[PDB]
């Protein structure tokens, strides 16, 4: 449906996140830790029941009533971790995340507060800036005509060399800064 | 020990 | 509560209305019926400065117990005699209400028995 | 069996529930990697400028901009005046002047003709 | 009052005699004074108005106007030097001189005594206004920007000039000293209602009118910074200072004649603010909610009470400081990422904490929290309201609702959240800018430690 | 020494929150007890309900006709 | 620094709820095999926590010892 | 509060986890230990796995990223990327 | 930016439907415009009409909080679903059966409330009784006039 | 099945990136580098010098203007003696005794 490196989900990755929500639904529903693990089973049976079922049309068809099944049984309110999105605690610390690049106007007298760690700040500054446009021809040198296909990356290749597209990875924010 | 260098713009202006 | 569902339920000709009540007179029944006496002045309980709904006819009790609780301070556990005096003639205000809707309930019952006798004679 | 979802307008239907989610054609197969290699185009085209480290500024998202001259000044050189936009045009703006202006008239003139014939209490107002 | 027109009028080889590097600080600093100097208009009376000469005097009307007519000058100019500092020296002069020439006209425009020389410097503020937006502004809808507040300001206004004239011609005077003492009634007639349009109708575009207002999310949008604050902080002012002047000669036909216009006002404080939801130009947005503020100046002064003009001259002064503070808040992130859509650069007070608690400040006299004279006029219009019909309220308090969502989703949008990523330019505020902004927000607080000076002539 | 966390087990307590906490919930039951005991008709009632059928005609004067 | 972990073979599914839970997937054919996962939540000092009225009791008995010291102490301190 | 994961702590952990769970042997197990491959396991089996590491670590690991974990230490890998262990 | 990238007029031939799909970064299968009613809408998409909360959020979007990539083309409303604002998110009741509960619960308990409210509860006694003519100069009464005397007996 | 080899190698590689980046984070010993810089005082300018102003504005700024600070009359009972007058306020009336 919406996946960056897939253009979809298969048969399988279906049943597989239909298995995991349902199973997690049915811990909301089943808040004791024996209980839950009674009717898990009891699922896990279900499941287990139509697994061996070559034809696509059938499990096409029970994958959907299973869907129904689902939609039916689902808790209200189920259980969401805290910094999983809709929890309690999601996104919770995005106030705190400052980016890197706001060290670049920080003043003189607080930089030399912290030397070492600004003198540090600067090689990766000089390794990002060597870096770029070796990553940028191999990109234009791997990617076909037309554009990518997916939104996956390359790795590095050569001995020395970074991979494309690595500085807002590596220097994103902690989660907890 | 383990102190982190904390992100934050520049609070001298 | 049985007078609600006895009003509500039943008949409300013979149960009394509590927003127009007494309806009979009050020598209907009584030779010599005497006044309540009110004890505390209505000077007094102006300059003891009573709330409104306060100044009924035991409000000379509420005067003796805001003087103890005035006068014991800080022991403020000190005047539980006052308070239960003013507590029990509070009480017996509220049976006289109670007794004054038995007898208004009371005499809907006779006005009710005079006109079914009045219709079973005449 | 099971209650039927009925989708509204500000209730969606699930993914899960969606019959054309279990769509396994060709076609819909080729269209959903078509929209993944325009979403992979756009995704490149951003992050090599978002990666740039000479880049200092705003990389300019032309969606945005067309979203905010679509907003504002392309409406007027889209406007035909039709049935439909003149029927809302006059519910809409000459409407709700016609209904406030004889609700604060029949006010206005009830409270004047009440205060003329001594009726409105207007013991303690002074101030106005 | 020549003590302030011809310390205005030395501000021009002031700033033509300047040094090339010294233009900014040599107009500033004798504004500054200027302003400073505009205190002495506080000797008022409570039966006399201050009555200088045949051609100027100052009630409590004028007098708060022209303070902050002569203090937002020096503002005008902190926040028009950064973006003109490439410009040509004679262009950068020519931009102060027009400033300099906006507040000449503006200050004898509050003060005259007379009312031709009044519609003589209220029409002589078009030209430095119409050249300031469409020589500075920035894109190029700044020149249709510049053809309709011409064109809508004309049209009310030529038809006042003949009504004014009128008056020369049956009273026998244009003074209004002179017409407080020898005002005839206006009775009900055809002719008195075309009076009553033509005296008002100019005003009603200044201030702006809702259904009039089409010129205002143009001329303020594209105008400059310098060319925004005067146009939202003094010259919708013009319009409401000119209404106070002119009902005196409309009346009883007022009390019929406002009807629609008080429709159009209180609905159109619903629509413009229900605008401002849905506004993705965030300069656009501050410039529909003056439409929205200037909506309860023009029910306060058509319902004419006491209570009415005290709330209305309290509003126009707050909604003076507020506006002219949020446009500099506004450009002040558009001299950064150089867009004004409001959703582009989010999150800023992670990046801009002080900043931040400008915009905190600005949204909450915006909103009109309680002590601010923003409340104080907004709350004075209220209850005159309520008494003119109490069924108001509801279009009243509705407004506070909606001037209350769109004011902080203005502040959830650009400061809270999710900082953009792509957006690295995002310098730390300057102090010429956090200055400005407290130049703004400091003496809007302080009024309300005093605001019977701010509460007009009838008081 | 503060408390080190424990993996899959009891935690460690201090002797002193144990303490704290039986105190509290021993003054909890005495001072429940010792209101019950002191005065006992804030819960089941100050002063008895009269019964309005025991009370007779005579002291509220229905005359027998 | 490093944290010692507990054995993993002490996590025991015999004498808890689990066993049950065990018992009647086994009378259908199933098996649990998430139950010393689970384990540690029904052993050690986790096990045999109070019931409701034992939670609100909780102190009773040293208030109610105080309550007859204190009774008795203003018994004899009336006389 | 919240005391810092290692590499060691969040190997240790998920390796216990992995113990306690019937379908694996405690002795054939290692890091490295394909969950398909080596262990002879379900998918159903690979689902529950990274639930019980959900439940274990506290946090939710998503889909695409869930069914692409086949070995304990690319459940350690990833534990560490979304903790930032090893500051 | 440039002319050819803004918005323009309704797309009537397919090949101009065509180059205004492509404007817009999308596929002209996909591509529907708003219809042309003289609204003011133009070529500009007519998206599907959903909520941004709707969106995967454990997708690498461009624009985290808003759930949106750098040149997808924005809806018209856009501004009104963001997260803050309207949700069309499937709920776990339907819509018509949670307005029909919301409503009858809301209708009922107004119903009962005017229902109590003409059958009140109350108790068995007589009006509350005041000395010196129901307080008669407490309330206000003006000492000029004389009130009735409101006699009150014992029972 | 889980990872392509490309994708294990960037992982990889951009997981050794990280690490290096956030081991690159901690501070040195020396860091932050800083520039070189009466037990009962909240009794005394927070309480006592704030009772000494307000008691002189109260006393002799408001309570010399009218109707500033109007305090309520205080409660006369039954039996009281007045401070301002001697005057003794007389009992009430003796109660028919209840119980
Ligand atoms: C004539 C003499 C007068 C003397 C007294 C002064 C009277 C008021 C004047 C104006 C004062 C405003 C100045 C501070 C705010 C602006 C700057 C700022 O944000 O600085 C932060 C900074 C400290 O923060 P930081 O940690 O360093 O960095 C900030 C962070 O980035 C992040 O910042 P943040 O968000 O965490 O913190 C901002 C915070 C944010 O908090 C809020 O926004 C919440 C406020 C609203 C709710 C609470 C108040 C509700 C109303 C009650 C108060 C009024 C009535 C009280 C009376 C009793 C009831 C009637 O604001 C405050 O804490 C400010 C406290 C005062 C708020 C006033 C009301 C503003 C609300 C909107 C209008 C409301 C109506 C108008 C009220 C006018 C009253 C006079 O403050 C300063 O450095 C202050 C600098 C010096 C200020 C001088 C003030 C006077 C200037 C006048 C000069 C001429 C006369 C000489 C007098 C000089 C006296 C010393
Ligand atoms: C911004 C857009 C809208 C602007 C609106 C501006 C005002 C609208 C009304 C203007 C009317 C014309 C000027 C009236 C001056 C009144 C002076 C006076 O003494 O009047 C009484 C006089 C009365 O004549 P008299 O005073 O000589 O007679 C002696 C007195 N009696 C009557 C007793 C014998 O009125 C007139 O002579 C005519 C008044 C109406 C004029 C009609 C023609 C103009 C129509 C409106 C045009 C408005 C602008 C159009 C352009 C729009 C934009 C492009
Ligand atoms: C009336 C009506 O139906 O007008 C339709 C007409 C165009 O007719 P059409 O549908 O093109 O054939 O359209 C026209 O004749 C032009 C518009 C008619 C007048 C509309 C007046 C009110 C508009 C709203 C004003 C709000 C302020
Ligand atoms: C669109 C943008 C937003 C709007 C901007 C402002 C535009 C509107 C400005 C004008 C507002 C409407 C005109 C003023 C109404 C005031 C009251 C009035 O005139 O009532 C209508 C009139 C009632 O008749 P009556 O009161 O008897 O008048 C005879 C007087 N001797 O009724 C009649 O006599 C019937 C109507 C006669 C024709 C009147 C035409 C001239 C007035 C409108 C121009
Ligand atoms: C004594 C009498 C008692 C009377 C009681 C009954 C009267 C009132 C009846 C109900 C009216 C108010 C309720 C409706 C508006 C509620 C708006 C609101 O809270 O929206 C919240 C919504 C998102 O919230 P939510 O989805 O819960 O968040 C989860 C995390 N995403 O957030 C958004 O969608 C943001 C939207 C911002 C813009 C909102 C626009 C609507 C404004 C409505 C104003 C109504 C004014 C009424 C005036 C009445 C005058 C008397
Ligand atoms: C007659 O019934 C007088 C009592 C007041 C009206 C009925 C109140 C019913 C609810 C209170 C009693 C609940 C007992 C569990």
């Amino acid at each position: 449906a919406f996946l960056p490196s897939a253009a979809y989900l298969t048969h399988q990755q279906k049943v597989l996140q239909l298995y995991k929500r349902a199973l997690r639904h049915l811990e909301s529903r089943c808040v004791h830790r024996d209980k839950y693990r009674y009717f898990a089973c009891l699922l896990r049976a279900r499941f287990d029941e139509h697994k061996n079922e070559k034809d696509m049309v059938k499990a096409t068809q029970l994958l959907r009533e299973a869907e129904k099944e689902f939609w039916h049984g689902q808790h209200p309110q189920p259980y969401i971790f805290p910094e999983s999105p809709g929890g309690t605690s999601y996104e919770r610390y995005e106030c705190y995340k400052v980016p890197e690049w706001c060290l670049d106007d920080w003043h003189p007298s607080e930089k030399a507060m912290y030397p070492d760690y600004f003198a540090k700040r600067e090689q990766w500054k000089k390794l990002r800036r060597e870096s770029w446009e070796r990553e940028v021809k191999q990109l234009q040198e791997e990617t076909p005509v037309g554009g990518p296909r997916t939104e996956a990356l390359p790795p590095a290749r050569k001995q020395g060399d970074l991979p494309p597209l690595w500085w807002h990875i590596v220097t994103r924010p902690r989660e907890r800064p | 020990g383990k102190r982190l260098f904390i992100i934050k713009p520049s609070g001298f202006y | 509560g049985a007078h609600l569902a006895r009003r509500y339920l039943g008949d409300a000709s013979v149960e009394p209305e509590p927003l127009r009540m007494p309806t009979f007179p009050p020598d209907y029944g009584f030779p010599e019926r005497k006044e309540r006496e009110m004890v505390a002045t209505q000077q007094e309980m102006n300059d003891a400065q009573l709330v409104l709904q306060q100044r009924d006819y035991c409000a000379h009790y509420l005067i003796r117990f805001l003087k103890c609780k005035r006068d014991s301070f800080p022991n403020f556990l000190a005047c539980k005699h006052e308070q239960h005096d003013w507590d029990y003639c509070e009480h017996l205000d509220y049976v006289k209400r109670m007794k004054e809707f038995e007898r208004e309930r009371r005499l809907l019952q006779r006005k009710k028995r005079r006109e079914q006798r009045e219709a079973d004679m005449a | 069996s099971f209650p039927k979802y009925e989708p509204s307008r500000l209730a969606s239907l699930p993914t899960t529930l969606d019959p054309a989610e279990y769509d396994i054609s060709s076609e819909t197969r080729k269209a959903q990697a078509e929209r993944l290699a325009i979403r992979s185009r756009l995704k490149r085209e951003y992050q090599l400028q978002y990666n740039d480290p000479s880049r200092r500024g705003v990389v300019e998202d032309p969606a945005l901009i067309r979203w905010t001259c679509a907003r504002s000044a392309n409406v007027y050189p889209n406007f035909r005046p039709n049935t439909k936009t003149s029927l809302l045009g006059a519910l809409f703006g000459i409407g709700p002047l016609i209904f406030w202006y004889y609700v604060f008239k029949t006010d206005r003139d009830r409270k004047e003709k009440l205060i003329q014939e001594g009726k409105l209490d207007r013991t303690f107002n002074i101030s106005y | 009052m020549l003590k302030y027109i011809i310390p205005t009028m030395m501000l021009m080889p002031l700033t033509w005699l300047s040094k090339n590097s010294m233009i900014w600080i040599n107009t500033t600093l004798h504004s500054l004074l200027i302003s400073l100097t505009s205190l002495l208009l506080l000797n008022q009376f409570g039966d006399n108005s201050l009555n200088f000469s045949l051609t100027f005097f100052s009630d409590s009307l004028s007098t708060p106007l022209l303070i902050l007519t002569m203090w937002l000058l020096p503002l005008m100019l902190m926040a028009s030097q950064h973006h003109l500092s490439k410009e040509n020296l004679a262009r950068k002069k020519l931009f102060i001189s027009m400033l300099i020439l906006l507040q000449l006209f503006l200050i004898m425009t509050f003060t005259a005594t007379e009312l031709i020389f009044f519609y003589i410097m209220f029409e002589a503020t078009l030209v430095p206004t119409l050249i300031i937006i469409t020589r500075w502004g920035n894109q190029t809808e700044r020149l249709n920007a510049g053809l309709y507040f011409l064109f809508y300001t004309l049209a009310g206004s030529l038809p006042l000039l003949v009504a004014l004239i009128y008056i020369q011609n049956t009273m026998g005077s244009l003074n209004f000293l002179i017409l407080q003492y020898w005002v005839q009634p206006m009775p009900n007639s055809w002719s008195n209602t075309f009076m009553w349009l033509a005296c008002m109708m100019a005003f009603m575009v200044k201030m702006p009118l809702y259904g009039l207002h089409l010129w205002l999310p143009k001329a303020h949008v594209e105008a400059p910074i310098a060319g925004s604050m005067v146009l939202a902080a003094i010259l919708l002012k013009l319009g409401g200072y000119g209404m106070m002047r002119i009902t005196l000669l409309l009346n009883p036909i007022t009390d019929f004649m406002a009807y629609p216009f008080i429709m159009l006002s209180l609905w159109g404080m619903i629509m413009t603010s229900s605008i401002c939801l849905r506004q993705t130009d965030l300069k656009s947005l501050i410039a529909y909610s003056s439409v929205s503020h200037m909506a309860l100046v023009i029910v306060a002064i058509l319902i004419q009470t006491p209570w009415s003009y005290m709330g209305a001259t309290a509003l126009m002064i707050a909604h003076g400081l507020t506006s002219s503070m949020l446009f500099c808040l506004a450009n002040s992130n558009y001299e950064r990422v150089h867009s004004r859509t409001m959703i582009l650069a989010r999150g800023l007070q992670t990046l801009l904490p002080l900043m931040a608690a400008w915009w905190l400040l600005a949204s909450l006299t915006n909103l009109a929290l309680p002590p601010s004279i923003n409340l104080i006029g907004e709350l004075f219009v209220v209850m005159s309201t309520f008494s003119w019909s109490n069924i108001t309220i509801i279009l009243m308090g509705l407004n506070m609702v909606i001037t209350a969502l769109y004011s902080l989703y203005m502040l959830i949008t650009t400061q809270r959240g999710k900082h953009t990523h792509h957006i690295n330019n995002i310098l730390p505020s300057f102090t010429r800018e956090n200055a400005l902004m407290s130049l703004h927000m400091l003496p809007l607080l302080l009024l309300s430690l005093n605001p019977k000076i701010i509460l007009g002539p009838l008081y | 020494a503060h408390i080190e966390p424990r993996y899959r087990q009891f935690p460690q307590l201090t002797r002193s929150q144990v303490i704290q906490a039986e105190f509290f919930s021993a003054t909890m039951w005495f001072w429940i007890l010792w209101r019950f005991w002191h005065d006992s008709d804030a819960v089941l009632g100050h002063f008895p309900y009269p019964d309005p059928s025991q009370w007779t005609d005579e002291e509220l004067g229905i005359p027998p006709d | 620094s490093k944290m010692e972990l507990p054995d993993y073979k002490q996590w025991k599914i015999e004498g808890t709820p689990l066993e049950t839970v065990q018992e009647k997937l086994a009378a259908r054919g199933l098996r649990d095999p998430w139950g010393r996962n689970e384990a540690w939540r029904y052993m050690g000092g986790f096990a045999n926590n109070v019931s409701f009225v034992g939670a609100l009791l909780k102190g009773f008995k040293w208030g109610f010892a105080a309550f007859v010291v204190a009774v008795g102490a203003e018994y004899y301190l009336e006389s | 509060d919240a005391p810092p994961l290692t590499l060691e702590g969040i190997k240790d952990r998920v390796l216990y986890v992995l113990k306690l769970y019937d379908k694996i042997d405690p002795e054939k197990l290692s890091v490295n230990s394909h969950f398909m491959k080596d262990l002879g396991l379900d998918s159903l089996d690979q689902v529950e796995i990274i639930m019980a590491m959900e439940d274990e670590f506290g946090f939710e690991i998503p889909d695409i990223d869930a069914e692409k974990l086949m070995c304990p230490q690319e459940i350690v890998d990833y534990i560490a990327d979304k903790k930032d262990v090893y500051e | 930016i440039t002319k050819d990238m803004l918005p323009g007029p309704y797309p009537k031939t397919p090949e101009e439907r065509a180059a205004a799909a492509k404007k817009y970064n999308m596929r002209v299968e996909d591509y529907e415009p708003y219809p042309d009613d003289g609204m003011g809408y133009g070529d500009y998409p007519k998206l599907p009409d959903r909520s941004q909360q709707e969106r995967d959020p454990w997708y690498d979007w461009d624009h985290p909080d808003l759930r949106l990539n750098w040149g997808e083309p924005m809806h018209w409303d856009l501004d009104m679903y963001i997260r803050n604002r309207v949700d069309t998110s499937p709920t776990p009741v339907n819509w018509n059966l949670m307005c029909k509960h919301l409503f009858g619960f809301v209708a009922f308990m107004l119903f009962m409330f005017w229902v109590g409210e003409t059958y009140p509860t109350y108790q068995p006694v007589g009006p509350k009784q005041y000395p010196y003519n129901n307080l008669y100069l407490e309330r206000g009464g003006d000492p000029n006039k004389e009130p009735e005397p409101v006699v009150h007996y014992e029972i | 099945s889980g990872y392509t080899p490309d994708e294990k190698l960037r992982l990889q590689q951009l997981r050794e990136l990280r690490r290096r980046w956030l081991k690159d984070q901690e501070l040195s010993p020396r860091e932050p580098v800083l520039p070189p810089r009466r037990h009962s005082i909240f009794a005394f300018t927070h309480v006592l010098i704030p009772v000494w102003i307000i008691h002189y504005y109260l006393k002799y700024h408001v309570t010399t203007k009218p109707y500033t600070i109007v305090e309520k009359k205080p409660r006369i009972f039954p039996g009281d003696t007045i401070l301002e007058t001697g005057e003794v306020i007389p009992p009430m009336k003796e109660f028919p005794d209840q119980h």
